[PDB]
């Protein structure tokens, strides 16, 4: 019943451990039984999944009975339940991938608005809280908006997404321009 | 050798100690025969960080040529042999005998295609520990050999008509297992290590990596005379014996030629939740125990 | 270890003529043999590898041959930019323990030219600091071989001088040499006549240049 | 083709360690092996070791085994040489060099032992001596000879010109010698017309970068 939150574009490592410290046959599949990755003896195999190009393991850990599924450059649609089948046993983990972006990548003026949009996978019910450098707090669901930026909002905002009692953190740099009267 | 009258014995080719024994024997043979110039093996746990074990040694160019191995009874045991010409390797065998030794088995290391092995006596046979599990390898045993001729100059040749006949026979067997209304599709390897994505084998002491896309690109129950597979000889390889990398010296012969007989295949099925009435099969392999299993499926060792 | 030996140590060749350089190995290195060219103050330049294969940018007049334990580099017609030091290198062993020859210096053969000899007494400023350096200069001679001896009050000196020699001159193909005699102010003032005696193929008799202190 | 740029000169006391670097630009880093070769003043080339860059595996000369380490940072395309427990006889120019090994990322590796590409070299001076600028003394004058004696400096190198670069003809600046004191000494001489000694002024310009010293010395009859 494991839940793992991921950040869009980041890398996540999903764990799978065997009872003994030895390299044995393992395989990762998704909820639709599509093969992601596994081993054949001392070799890695990759299945016909959409993660193919971005999926890998750590073979230096196999001899210790650890068979991770590493997914790089995470996409929202990577969100799914993944199952590691090892020594007649199934280890299940739900991956949820989130993205958080500002309305513009350009500098903003004092008094102008900022809107942050959380990209979420289907079925997820995340709550979000963002805090600016001055301590300005905003919270919501899919979209968080600040009506008027202050000069003191310029800098790194920190946004926490809460899902299944787990949280992931986004840092977003916002520039608010100073001016002379 | 000596038929056991009215004896029924259970066999399980997927749990056979003869396979494990042969595997350890071939690992030893290769470790003493084909020495890498450099060998790199991971070593982890403790303190936190990982480490890499590195061995460097003289690496003589040698021409590897597998000799048949006979496995005879280990002290305190007997070898039983299933005589049923079409036996799937897992279940009761009604015609069983005791033998002094196995037949001569050439310990060929390869992926995808099984070379220089034994042919099925009757029809093509497919074997798996669990056909319903898409992650489990399907071992195919042909009843007719197909020549594959390879050169260090960078390719392997296969007769297109022969291969196509072979594919039709395999597909028929696969739809007999998965459904008579199934379209059978062969596709290239979906990915992984090069030794697994290509038809990989050793010829004249060199490691060949042959693109098998042309062998596995057809649809059944829905060209040129010769199929020519492009190949690459490599010096840096992923080892089959264990999770290590090895480097070998470049070739020294300008006339590397091998001609083998394809006698079997290692396949996997895509599977997955699909209401579509077709099945996709791709070349597989990598675990050489499956190679040994393809020959030892009809034998077992029992306590006397 | 595999010892590489080159001969000769120095090769003197007239411009436009052929040069043949030799490299010998203490055991067979097959064809795993490279040749390098090095000019003063520069990195080596790969000329030949695999005993006979010219590297890119190497003119056809450079030719490598041989196998096993005996190799030759041939330069068919020497150009001004070909005069340099040449090294051979074996890379046949594994584990790798690659080794170089000690080099052959290829220099320009010209006619004999006697040195012009000059002597310089210590400056008053250096004498003020308590030391006396006396400099003997041999200018623009050929060949490189020369003998310089210091005599103080006709006493042959030993162990108190050091020599330095220039690279071969790019214009006239000559060499120059300095010999510097060093003594303390006290020892310097204990003697009268300071003389350097120069012996060279270009001179009929040894040349002496001298001065009396003060 | 790759271009190799090495780090600057080093000066070390015996017993110290040194780490020199070499940045490889212009081609794919992991398709090359890299080698370090050194050259002591007046001596030949000495092979130190070679790294199989893609495998991160290095092999070393027997005489150095134990105190040399060669590494490579794939992220910055930089090769490093570390030499430990330095001795005065480790004084040399250290060259980074390399050669293309084939499509290494696809498992092709020729294991070439020759060296196509070379760095500019890094002087490493190992000595008990401390950095110091030279004393410059005059070597007072058809043809006349004059010069400057450039004495008691450390480490190498020193640069010498005449009349701020306006005079180059007839100049001979000798390679330095190492004195028994551990300090270097050289002379620069030039031959000029005798008739000139009474009109043309001659100044030797001496630059020693390590001590940031610069000296101009007028040389007169
Ligand atoms: O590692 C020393 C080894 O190198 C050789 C030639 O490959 O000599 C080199 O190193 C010497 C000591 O540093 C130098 O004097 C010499 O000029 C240089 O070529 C071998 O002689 C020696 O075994
Ligand atoms: C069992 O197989 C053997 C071959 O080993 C054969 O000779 C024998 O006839 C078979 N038994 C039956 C019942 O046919
Ligand atoms: C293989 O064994 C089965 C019983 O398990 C037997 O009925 C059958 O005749 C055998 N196969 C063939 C084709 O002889
Ligand atoms: C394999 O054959 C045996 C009879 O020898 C049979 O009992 C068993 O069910 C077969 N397995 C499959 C999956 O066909
Ligand atoms: C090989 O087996 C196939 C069935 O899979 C059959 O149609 C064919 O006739 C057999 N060929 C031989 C040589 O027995
Ligand atoms: C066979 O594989 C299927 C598919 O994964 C699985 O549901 C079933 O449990 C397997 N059968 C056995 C006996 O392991
Ligand atoms: C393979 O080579 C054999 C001879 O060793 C030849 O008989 C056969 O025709 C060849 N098969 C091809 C090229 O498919
Ligand atoms: C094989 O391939 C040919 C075309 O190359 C195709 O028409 C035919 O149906 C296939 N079957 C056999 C047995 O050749
Ligand atoms: C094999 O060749 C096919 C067709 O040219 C190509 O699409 C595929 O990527 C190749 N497979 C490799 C290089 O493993
Ligand atoms: C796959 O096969 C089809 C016909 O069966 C052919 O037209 C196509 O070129 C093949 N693709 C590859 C990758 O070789
Ligand atoms: C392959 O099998 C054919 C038919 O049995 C035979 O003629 C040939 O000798 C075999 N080739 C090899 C390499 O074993
Ligand atoms: C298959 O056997 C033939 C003939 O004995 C041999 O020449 C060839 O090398 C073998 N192939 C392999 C991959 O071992």
């Amino acid at each position: 019943k494991k839940v793992v939150l991921g950040k869009k574009g980041d890398t996540v490592e999903l764990t799978c451990t065997a009872s003994q410290k030895k390299s044995i046959q393992f395989h990762w599949k998704n909820s639709n039984q599509i093969k992601i990755l596994g081993n054949q003896g001392s070799f890695l195999t990759k299945g016909p999944s959409k993660l193919n190009d971005r999926a890998d393991s750590r073979r230096s850990l196999w001899d210790q009975g650890n068979f991770p599924l590493i997914i790089k450059n995470l996409k929202i649609e990577d969100s799914d339940t993944y199952i590691c089948e090892v020594e007649d046993q199934k280890e299940e983990v739900q991956l949820l991938v989130f993205g958080l972006t500002a309305n513009s990548d350009t500098h903003l003026l004092q008094g102008q608005s900022l809107t942050l949009t959380l990209e979420s996978p289907p079925g997820s019910s995340p709550s979000v809280q963002c805090r600016s450098p001055r301590g300005k707090n905003i919270q919501g669901g899919k979209t968080l908006s600040v009506s008027q930026l202050e000069l003191q909002d310029s800098g790194t905002w920190t946004c926490t997404v809460l899902q299944n009692q787990k949280k992931v953190e986004f840092k977003i740099d916002i520039v608010v321009l100073a001016f002379q009267k | 050798e000596v038929v056991l009258v009215n004896v029924t014995e259970n066999f399980n080719m997927w749990k056979n100690d003869m396979v494990e024994q042969m595997h350890e024997d071939i690992i030893s043979l290769w470790d003493q025969s084909l020495k890498p110039c450099v060998k790199l093996c991971p070593l982890c746990v403790g303190a936190g960080s990982c480490n890499t074990s590195v061995i460097t040694q003289a690496c003589p160019k040698v021409s590897f040529e597998p000799i048949p191995i006979h496995y005879c009874a280990p002290a305190g045991f007997a070898i039983l042999k299933c005589n049923n010409k079409t036996f799937n390797g897992t279940g009761p065998c009604t015609n069983v005998s005791t033998v002094q030794c196995t037949h001569g088995i050439r310990p060929v290391v390869s992926s995808q295609l099984l070379l220089n092995g034994s042919l099925a006596e009757e029809e093509v046979v497919i074997r798996s520990v669990n056909f319903t599990d898409n992650a489990k390898t399907i071992i195919v045993q042909l009843n007719t050999s197909v020549e594959i001729n390879c050169t260090g100059a960078g390719h392997c040749n296969i007769a297109r008509a022969k291969w196509n006949n072979t594919l039709k026979q395999i597909a028929s067997k696969l739809r007999e297992q998965f459904g008579n209304n199934k379209t059978i599709i062969f596709k290239q390897s979906s990915g992984g290590d090069p030794e697994i994505v290509t038809h990989w084998f050793n010829c004249g002491g060199e490691f060949f990596y042959c693109n098998s896309t042309q062998l596995f690109n057809s649809t059944w129950f829905n060209g040129s005379d010769t199929i020519t597979l492009p190949c690459r000889i490599k010096q840096i390889i992923n080892m089959w014996q264990k999770v290590c990398k090895a480097m070998y010296a470049p070739p020294i012969s300008g006339q590397i030629r091998c001609s083998s007989n394809i006698t079997g295949l290692l396949l996997t099925r895509d599977g997955g939740n699909s209401n579509n009435e077709s099945e996709i099969f791709r070349p597989g392999g990598g675990d050489m125990r499956d190679n040994w299993r393809s020959e030892l499926y009809k034998y077992k060792v029992v306590k006397i | 270890d595999i010892v590489m030996t080159q001969s000769p140590a120095t090769l003197s060749v007239s411009p436009g003529e052929r040069a043949t350089l030799s490299c010998r190995a203490s055991e067979s290195v097959s064809s795993d043999l490279a040749w390098y060219q090095q000019k003063p103050g520069q990195a080596p330049r790969l000329l030949i590898y695999g005993a006979s294969t010219r590297a890119t940018g190497v003119p056809a007049r450079f030719s490598g041959s041989g196998s096993g334990a005996e190799f030759t580099l041939t330069i068919s017609s020497l150009q001004s930019e070909d005069f340099a030091v040449y090294y051979c290198q074996q890379y046949n062993n594994w584990p790798p323990r690659y080794t170089f020859g000690q080099g052959t210096r290829l220099e320009i053969k010209r006619t004999v030219a006697a040195p012009s000899v000059f002597i310089f007494p210590p400056s008053d400023e250096q004498l003020k600091s308590g030391t006396a350096s006396v400099v003997c200069l041999l200018n623009n001679f050929y060949p490189r071989e020369a003998k310089v001896q210091w005599k103080v009050d006709n006493a042959l000196q030993s162990g108190n001088s050091q020599e330095s020699v220039t690279e071969q001159d790019s214009k006239d193909s000559t060499y120059s040499l300095s010999s510097t005699l060093t003594l303390s102010k006290a020892d310097y003032e204990k003697h009268k006549v300071y003389a350097c005696e120069v012996t060279h193929q270009g001179l009929s008799s040894p040349v002496t240049k001298s001065f009396n202190r003060g | 083709e790759v271009q190799l740029v090495e780090s600057g000169a080093e000066v070390k006391k015996p017993g110290s360690s040194v780490k020199v670097s070499c940045k490889a630009s212009g081609d794919t880093f992991i398709r090359y092996s890299f080698t370090w070769v050194r050259q002591a003043p007046g001596q030949g080339l000495e092979w130190m070791g070679r790294i199989i860059t893609i495998l991160d595996v290095a092999h070393y000369a027997p005489h150095l085994q134990g105190r040399v380490t060669i590494t490579a940072d794939k992220s910055t395309s930089t090769v490093y040489l570390e030499l430990r427990n330095l001795r005065s006889d480790d004084t040399a120019v250290y060259f980074c060099a390399g050669v293309y090994e084939g499509e290494a990322d696809e498992g092709e590796y020729d294991n070439n032992g020759f060296l196509k590409h070379w760095g500019q070299g890094t002087l490493v001076t190992v000595s008990s001596a401390s950095t110091k600028g030279p004393s410059v003394f005059p070597l007072a004058p058809g043809t006349a000879a004059l010069g400057c004696l450039v004495k008691d400096y450390f480490p190498e190198p020193v640069t010498v010109s005449w009349n701020s670069g306006a005079l180059t003809s007839g100049v001979h600046t000798f390679p330095a010698v190492l004195q028994s004191s551990g300090l270097y000494s050289l002379s620069s001489v030039v031959t000029v017309p005798s008739s000139s000694l009474g009109t043309q002024t001659y100044i030797c310009n001496v630059n020693h970068k390590p001590s940031n010293t610069k000296v101009d010395k007028k040389v007169e009859p």
